[PDB]
């Protein structure tokens, strides 16, 4: 559970756990790469017990502009599609819960837990990216969530002897910009 | 055609807004920075108030210099990060201008073989436009369009000799074999001539 | 790579009081997210320059007979699952608790746009747009021609006639077929070949644990945990205190912002070179010196790599 | 809401299309513990 602790000083925050450090009789607390402390022995019951974070990770909004429309979609990063807040009594400090965050349209990707965007088995250009190869874009009168395509799918005839020659042309006229100083 | 690709140039531009985007992300980027450093005026920086003017004014100056010590560095601080992201980002600055020099010598002083580097087809000739901050190229290419098929051969054999084309391809359509440049497509009888 | 930092949990971590400091300390959080957002997006758009030179996806018919030449080690093999040729899926294993550690520290890694099926599945289509068409595919409509007619055209680059070829074809493809077999022992047999590619994640990954180990940093002060410092000196004692640890911890931060934008300029350059090579050296023949291989340019074929592209340059060299 | 948080971190009152990082969330602690030692004896300070 995710509580307060306090070791003869050692004030801290965090989720207690068995840990199964071959702890040595001498030995008081553990210590991670990070040189922090990692796991404890308590004063009373003598028992090593792990430290570990309370969960945590970057929440992301994704939007089409305001002049289109006002609905939004919300990306919890690295998230694994069940850790996501699901009580708002006083026990996250982010308010802006979403309206079901389950039961409603989830998605688990690699780049983290999409809810309030809809999957679909097309595959359209990239409008917003999301990670991946999944990208997202407001369609319809509602957001959904797709796999970029690459591109439209062809096949050269290539022959044993053939060959193709064009009969007329076409004169092109193209851009390009470039800075040059500030 | 001509005429008609450099008339539709003009509402491009016009119609498409994100089309100057490149040279609108150098403008905002400075003055966003500006913004910045005058914003940080507002930091007490773990002193009493960002004001210098009472902070003399209501402590003995035994005490008050090591509060606008805090001030002072905090300040310093946010004069040395700017200058640093300011030699960075001209470093790369310089790196398009670099391009844009280079660009001007082998597109609009002559024709250029390199692939893609003026615009996308067959080079022809470009011609410069100043922008605010930058230049612009307009790049004319030659494009093929409207192919069609034939069947080809590598060598033409006759009285026990072979023959190939000297600056061109042997095609047939079907029955008669002539000999047509590979870009286009103008076919002629096979001499001892174009062989 | 991409790397996303949480200002306050790196600086303050569990201290609500030190997140309360903080805020009187400027805007310096809000610019080391925009400086490192910029960087992670400016990744997403090196890949695309490279690799997305095409718009169509062209396939290679299935009878695959060329006039001798094999390309067997370079066209992807279906029995593998994720579709690499054999050189291609040799470069990725030759490139590769701590990760943890440094999540807890507010040090995450985001994951890229484009997945690595996706880079393969683009260079797959210019093989095939290089092999069944030639150059044309880089300027228009895309023209099939025989292979061993269009290495006839790449020797009248050269200045050696066709004939020389059409006398030569049997002997050509075996040099050539020779040549190709030999590349994948090369890399495979010398494990120092992606030395290039290496040191890009060494320097990555060594650069973030540098920043790991300034946390256990007194900086003058009595201690480096905040919760003892708090829970042993009054308020305006901890004061002096506390900012000596935030600002030497501000500190780290934006020296580690610093040099990973210097960094990603150099990545940049590196990026834009391999871009030019692709359209100029792939998409067309070069008769630029030594740009594309040593010897006469004929040909070049792209093979994706793990941050990374790999140019096999074919050249004609004379002998005897 | 997740649309009013990104106004706030923009400064400003429209937003264009897009994707943004706009805060972390964590999970709050309930309550508190504390464990100590069981000793009882008073320290022999008058003696000193
Ligand atoms: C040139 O001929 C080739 C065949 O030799 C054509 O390739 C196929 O043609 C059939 C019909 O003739 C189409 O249904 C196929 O889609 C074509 N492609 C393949 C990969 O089989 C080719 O289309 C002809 N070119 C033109 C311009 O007509
Ligand atoms: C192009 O022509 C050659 C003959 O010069 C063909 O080569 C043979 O094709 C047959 C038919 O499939 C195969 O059984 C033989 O094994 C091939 N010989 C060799 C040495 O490979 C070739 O297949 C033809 N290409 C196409 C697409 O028809
Ligand atoms: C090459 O293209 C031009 C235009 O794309 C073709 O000319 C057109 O011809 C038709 C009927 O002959 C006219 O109705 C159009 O007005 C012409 N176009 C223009 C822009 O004036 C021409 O026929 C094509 N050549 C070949 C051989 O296909
Ligand atoms: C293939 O090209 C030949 C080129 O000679 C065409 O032959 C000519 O056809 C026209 C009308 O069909 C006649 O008036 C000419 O006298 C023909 N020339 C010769 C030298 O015979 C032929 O029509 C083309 N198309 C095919 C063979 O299908
Ligand atoms: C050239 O192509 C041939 C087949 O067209 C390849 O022959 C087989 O290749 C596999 C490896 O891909 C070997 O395990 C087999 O032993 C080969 N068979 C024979 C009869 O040699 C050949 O490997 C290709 N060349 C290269 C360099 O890959
Ligand atoms: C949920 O997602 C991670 C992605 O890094 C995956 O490794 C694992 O299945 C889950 N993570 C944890 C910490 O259990």
């Amino acid at each position: 559970k995710c509580v307060n602790f306090n070791f003869n000083g050692l004030t801290g925050t965090g989720v207690l756990t068995e840990s199964n450090k071959k702890f040595l009789p001498f030995q008081q607390f553990g210590r991670d790469i990070a040189d922090t402390t990692d796991a404890v022995r308590d004063p009373q019951t003598l028992e090593i017990l792990d430290i570990t974070p309370c969960s945590f990770g970057g929440v992301s909004v994704i939007t089409p502009g305001t002049n289109t429309s006002n609905q939004v979609a919300v990306l919890y990063q690295d998230v694994n599609c069940t850790e996501v807040p699901v009580a708002i009594h006083a026990d996250q400090l982010t308010p802006t819960w979403r309206v079901y965050s389950t039961g409603s349209n989830v998605f688990q990707t690699r780049a983290g837990c999409l809810i309030g965007a809809e999957h679909v088995n097309n595959s359209y250009e990239c409008d917003i990216p999301i990670g991946a190869g999944i990208c997202a874009s407001y369609q319809t009168q509602s957001i959904i969530a797709y796999t970029m395509s690459l591109g439209a799918e062809n096949s050269v005839a290539y022959s044993n002897n053939s060959i193709a020659i064009p009969t007329n042309f076409t004169i092109s006229v193209t851009t390009e910009i470039l800075p040059v100083s500030m | 055609q001509f005429n008609s690709a450099i008339g539709k140039i003009q509402d491009s531009l016009s119609s498409t807004p994100s089309a100057l985007g490149k040279l609108q992300d150098v403008v905002n980027q400075n003055a966003q920075a500006l913004n910045t450093l005058v914003k940080q005026l507002s930091s007490n920086f773990g002193a009493i108030s960002s004001v210098l003017n009472d902070i003399l004014s209501r402590l003995d100056p035994p005490e008050a210099e090591v509060q606008i010590d805090r001030l002072i560095t905090g300040r310093l601080q946010s004069l040395q990060t700017y200058v640093t992201q300011q030699l960075i980002r001209a470093a790369e600055i310089r790196a398009s201008a670099n391009l844009a020099a280079t660009k001007m010598s082998e597109c609009v002083l002559g024709q250029s073989k390199r692939v893609d580097f003026c615009g996308k087809g067959y080079h022809l000739m470009s011609f410069p436009q100043s922008a605010p901050h930058g230049v612009v190229f307009l790049h004319v290419t030659y494009v093929p369009a409207q192919e069609k098929n034939f069947t080809t051969a590598p060598a033409i054999c006759h009285d026990g000799k072979a023959h190939f084309p000297r600056e061109g391809v042997f095609v047939s359509n079907g029955t008669h074999w002539f000999v047509t440049q590979r870009n286009f497509y103008e076919p002629q009888i096979i001499t001892t001539d174009n062989t | 790579t991409k790397t996303s930092v949480d200002c306050t949990m790196y600086i303050c971590g569990d201290s609500t009081e030190c997140s309360n400091l903080l805020l009187q300390y400027g805007s310096f959080c809000t610019q080391l997210n925009r400086a490192l957002t910029g960087i992670a997006v400016e990744q997403d758009k090196n890949t695309q320059e490279v690799f997305a030179q095409v718009k169509q996806i062209y396939k290679t018919p299935p009878i695959k007979d060329f006039g001798g030449f094999n390309f067997s080690q370079i066209l992807p093999d279906p029995s593998k699952p994720s579709k690499r040729s054999p050189i291609e899926d040799l470069l990725f294993n030759k490139v590769t608790d701590l990760i943890c550690a440094q999540k807890f520290n507010g040090l995450t890694v985001l994951p890229p746009l484009l997945t690595d099926e996706m880079i393969a599945q683009y260079t797959s289509a210019l093989l095939a747009g290089t092999i069944t068409s030639g150059w044309t595919f880089g300027a228009g409509p895309a023209l099939q021609i025989p292979f061993p007619m269009q290495m006839a055209y790449r020797f009248n680059g050269i200045g050696v006639t066709q004939n020389v070829l059409y006398e030569n074809q049997k002997l050509i493809a075996n040099q050539f077929n020779s040549a190709i077999g030999k590349i994948q022992d090369s890399l495979s047999s010398t494990p120092s070949a992606l030395g290039k590619l290496q040191d890009v994640v060494n320097q990555n990954a060594q650069a973030l644990n540098t920043l790991v180990k300034q946390l256990s940093s007194n900086f003058g002060a009595i201690s480096s945990v905040l919760n003892d410092i708090l829970s042993r000196l009054d308020p305006p004692e901890a004061e002096v205190q506390i900012d000596r640890l935030i600002t030497g911890r501000l500190q780290s931060l934006q020296t580690y912002v610093t040099q990973q934008l210097i960094r990603a300029a150099e990545i940049r350059a590196s990026a834009n070179l391999a871009a030019t090579k692709m359209s100029e050296c792939v998409l067309g023949q070069s008769k630029r010196v030594d740009f594309c291989g040593k010897g006469y340019h004929l040909m070049s074929f792209p093979q994706s790599a793990p941050h990374g592209v790999v140019f096999l340059h074919v050249t004609y060299v004379p002998a005897q | 809401d997740p649309l009013s948080e990104t106004k706030c971190t923009l400064k400003s009152f429209t937003v264009e299309k897009g994707i943004y990082q706009t805060s972390n969330f964590r999970v709050q602690p309930t309550e508190s513990i504390v464990r100590f030692p069981n000793i009882t004896n008073l320290c022999p300070f008058g003696e000193v």
